[PDB]
C-alpha cells in the first residue's frame, strides 16, 4: 500500500570485513 | 562493530597476532600469550 | 669575514598557523578510515615566528626544543640550505644541508663557520673554512608576488633524522596540504640549535623578496581522515 | 560404535552426541578448501655483514665507553655464534635462542664492553646496582639477546693492566642507551673543590687490576648485548632462507618477509605510493603486500567457507538426509 | 557496597596495594601482579 511503501522507504565493504572474521547474519 | 575491533587487543601478551608468536618464542614459553589471548577473546564473545 | 655595525634592532613578525603541519605518520595504507594518532604535531592555530628577507640581513640562530615546521614562501630560490647543530664549531658534530645546482648533499661532520655565516648565479661555494673526517655523506636528486610554497618538517628521535617535504604553486594560506616522507638519516647526534641559509648575488638590480616561517612541535593526538585513495583530506 | 566423518547423518549424530536423531534441521559444521602449495618470498641480498671482528677483536671498550655498532642491510647467520668457547652464557629475551634463523629484523645493534665477573647478572631488564645504574642502563620492553665468555687467558696478566675503568658516582641515573664521558669532579661538599683532590672531592673513575690469581668468580667477564626492532620496514637485514616462486589464483599457505599466512593471492589496483609498503583494513589486519622482489602489489583474501546444516526426519522414520549450504550459489562449491 | 569491597583482595598476588609491589620487586614479576589485578578488577565491574 501507499502507507507502508512510505514506511518502507523511511527505515533503512564492512560486512565483507565482517565476515571474514566469521560473524554472519540469518534470513528470516 | 565493537566485538570486531576487540580483535586487536594484546591483553597483556608481546602481540596481537598468533603467527609472529608462534613464530618467535619456544613451545615451552609461547604457552602463556596464547592463554592470555584466548581467555581475553572468549570473554569479550561471552559478554557479547 | 668582516665585521659590521650597521644592524637595525627589530623584532621578527608573529604570524599564524591554521591546519598546516600535517604528515603521514606510518607506513601503512588505509582507504577511507577514520584513525586516531598520538604523535608529535604542530598544534592548529598556532603563533608562529615570520622573517622576511630581501641591505636587511637575518640569519638568527634558533633552538631545536623538539621538531621544527619550517616554511618557505619565495620566487627564484633564493633560500638554498640548511645548517644543524649544537656549538657550531670545531668541538661537536654538525650537519649540514646544501642544494647544489642539480644534486643535494647532506653531510654531518666537523666545521668551521664565521659569527654570521652566508653564502656568496652560483659560482664560488665558500661556507665553512676547514672540515675534518666526516662519518655519513650522502647525494641525491635536488628537493625541486611570491609564487612558491615550500612546506618542510624536520624531527629527530629514535636514533634517526626525519626530513618530511611538500611543495605548491600559489600570511600562509588556508587549505589542506598533507606532506610525504621524504628522507631518513641514521646519524645519532645530540642537536640543539639550527640556522637557515640563503643566496645572495652582487649585481637598477632587483632583488627577489623572500619570507620564511619557524614553528615549533609538540606531542597530541589527532584524529585523521584517509579518503578513497591513500590522501588525507582532513 | 559410531564413525563421526562418514555420512552426514553420522556427523550429526556425533554432534548431538545420541544414537537416535529426531525431526528437525541441525547445524553441524563449517566447510574450509585447505592448501596445495607452500611459497617463502625473500629479499635477495646474498652478502654477510661484520660479525667476526666484533667478537674476534683486539680490545674491547671500558663500561663507561661502550662500544656500538649498526647492523644493516646483510644475511645474518647465527650458526658461527656457538664455538666462542667451552662454556658461555647466552639469555635472550623477546625471542628464543634456537628460531632466529628465519625471521626479518630491520636494524640490528651490537653493544660491546667488557665486565667484572659477579656483574653479568646486572645486564638484563629492570635490575638496580652499581653499574645497572652508573654505567649501561637498558630499557623495560627490550628485545634481544646477551652474551658473556670468559675472558681470562687474554685480558689477565701478571705484570698488571689498568686500562679499564667504571664510574661509582653520579647525580642521577641514567637513561637507557645513553652514555657519558664526563670527568668533571664529584661535588659531595658544599665548597668547590677547584679541580683538585681532596676530602668530598672523589675522582669519579675506579680500576680493576685483575690477576691471574683471584677467585673464579672475580675475573674478566667480555659481554656483548645484541639489539633488534621488529617493526614494519624495508626489512634490511634477515638470515637464510631460500625464496621459490610464487602462484596466484590458488589458496596456498606463504611467508612474506617474515609474515606467515593463508589465502589467495590477486593482482591488486590500490593506489599505493612509494613509501607505502603493506596495508590494513577496518579490523586491522594485513589487506595488501608488496613483494621484495618485483615491487608490485598483490591483495591477500582467504579462500572459500561457509556453513553446513543437515535436514533429517527422525531415525526411527528414514535414514534419508539433504544438505544445505548457507549463503553459496553453488554453481561455485 | 560489595563492589567497594572488593577493592581489597590480593586475586593471586602478594598484596592488594600496589606502591608496595612496586617497590618491593622487580618489574618482570610486577607485571604478572598488576595483570592479576587488572583482570580481576575489570571482572568485578562487568559483573555489576
Amino acid at each position: 500500500s501507499f502507507i507502508e511503501d512510505l514506511l518502507f522507504n523511511k527505515v533503512t565493504d564492512l560486512i565483507c570485513a565482517q565476515k571474514f572474521k566469521g560473524l554472519t547474519v540469518l534470513p528470516p | 562493530n565493537t566485538l570486531v575491533k576487540q580483535l586487536s587487543s594484546k591483553f597483556g601478551a608481546i602481540s596481537s597476532v598468533l603467527n609472529d608468536i608462534f613464530s618467535r618464542l619456544d613451545p615451552p614459553e609461547a604457552e602463556v600469550q596464547i592463554d592470555r589471548l584466548i581467555t581475553g577473546r572468549l570473554q569479550s564473545l561471552q559478554t557479547y | 669575514c668582516v665585521n659590521l655595525t650597521t644592524r637595525t634592532q627589530l623584532p621578527p613578525a608573529y604570524t599564524n598557523s591554521f591546519t598546516r603541519g600535517v604528515y603521514y605518520p606510518d607506513k601503512v595504507f588505509r582507504s577511507s578510515v577514520l584513525h586516531s594518532t598520538q604523535d608529535l604535531f604542530l598544534p592548529f592555530f598556532s603563533n608562529v615566528t615570520w622573517f622576511h628577507v630581501i641591505k636587511r640581513f637575518d640569519n638568527p640562530v634558533l633552538p631545536f626544543n623538539d621538531g621544527v615546521y619550517f616554511a618557505s614562501i619565495e620566487k627564484s630560490n633564493i633560500i638554498r640550505g640548511w645548517i644543524f647543530g649544537t656549538t657550531l664549531d670545531s668541538k661537536t658534530q654538525s650537519l649540514l644541508i646544501v642544494n647544489n645546482a642539480t644534486n643535494v648533499v647532506i653531510k654531518v661532520c666537523e666545521f668551521q663557520f664565521c659569527n654570521d655565516p652566508f653564502l656568496d648565479m652560483e659560482s664560488e661555494f665558500r661556507v665553512y673554512s676547514s672540515a675534518n673526517n666526516c662519518t655519513f655523506e650522502y647525494v641525491s636528486q635536488p628537493f625541486l608576488n611570491f609564487k612558491n610554497l615550500r612546506e618542510f618538517v624536520f624531527k629527530n628521535i629514535d636514533g634517526y633524522f626525519k626530513i618530511y617535504s611538500k611543495h605548491t604553486p600559489i600570511d600562509l594560506p588556508q587549505g589542506f596540504s598533507a606532506l610525504e616522507p621524504l628522507v631518513d638519516l641514521p646519524i645519532g647526534i645530540n642537536i640543539t640549535r639550527f640556522q637557515t641559509l640563503l643566496a645572495l648575488h652582487r649585481s637598477g638590480w632587483t632583488a627577489g623578496a623572500a619570507a620564511y616561517y619557524v614553528g615549533y612541535l609538540q606531542p597530541r593526538t589527532f584524529l585523521l581522515k584517509y579518503n578513497e585513495n591513500g590522501t588525507i583530506t582532513d | 560404535a559410531v564413525d563421526c566423518a562418514l555420512d552426514p547423518l553420522s556427523e550429526t549424530k556425533c554432534t548431538l552426541k545420541s544414537f537416535t536423531v529426531e525431526k528437525g534441521i541441525y547445524q553441524t559444521s563449517n566447510f574450509r578448501v585447505q592448501p596445495t602449495e607452500s611459497i617463502v618470498r625473500f629479499p635477495n641480498i646474498t652478502n654477510l655483514c661484520p660479525f667476526d671482528e666484533v667478537f674476534n677483536a683486539t680490545r674491547f671498550a671500558s663500561v663507561y665507553a661502550w662500544n656500538r655498532k649498526r647492523i644493516s642491510n646483510c644475511v645474518a647467520d647465527y650458526s658461527v655464534l656457538y664455538n666462542l668457547a667451552p662454556f658461555f652464557t647466552f639469555k635472550c629475551y623477546g625471542v628464543s635462542p634456537t628460531k632466529l634463523n628465519d625471521l626479518c629484523f630491520t636494524n640490528v645493534y651490537a653493544d660491546s664492553f667488557v665486565i667484572r665477573g659477579d656483574e653479568v647478572r646486572q645486564i638484563a631488564p629492570g635490575q638496580t646496582g652499581n653499574i645497572a645504574d652508573y654505567n649501561y642502563k637498558l630499557p623495560d620492553d627490550f628485545t634481544g639477546c646477551v652474551i658473556a665468555w670468559n675472558s681470562n687467558k687474554l685480558d689477565s696478566k701478571v705484570s698488571g693492566n689498568y686500562n679499564y675503568l667504571y664510574r661509582l658516582f653520579r647525580k642521577s641515573n641514567l637513561k637507557p642507551f645513553e652514555r657519558d664521558i664526563s670527568t668533571e669532579i664529584y661535588q659531595a661538599g658544599n665548597k668547590p673543590c677547584n679541580g683538585v683532590a681532596g676530602f668530598n672531592c672523589y675522582f669519579p673513575l675506579r680500576s680493576y687490576s685483575f690477576r691471574p690469581t683471584y677467585g673464579v668468580g672475580h675475573q674478566p667477564y667480555r659481554v656483548v648485548v645484541l639489539s633488534f626492532e621488529l617493526l614494519h620496514a624495508p626489512a634490511t637485514v634477515c638470515g637464510p632462507k631460500k625464496s621459490t616462486n610464487l602462484v596466484k589464483n590458488k589458496c596456498v599457505n606463504f611467508n612474506f618477509n617474515g609474515l606467515k599466512g593463508t589465502g589467495v593471492l590477486t593482482e591488486s589496483n590500490k593506489k599505493f605510493l612509494p613509501f607505502q609498503q603493506f596495508g590494513r583494513d577496518i579490523a586491522d589486519t594485513t589487506d595488501a603486500v608488496r613483494d621484495p622482489q618485483t615491487l608490485e602489489i598483490l591483495d591477500i583474501t582467504p579462500c572459500s567457507f561457509g556453513g553446513v546444516s543437515v535436514i533429517t526426519p527422525g531415525t526411527n522414520t528414514s535414514n534419508q538426509v539433504a544438505v544445505l549450504y548457507q549463503g553459496v550459489n553453488c554453481t561455485e562449491v
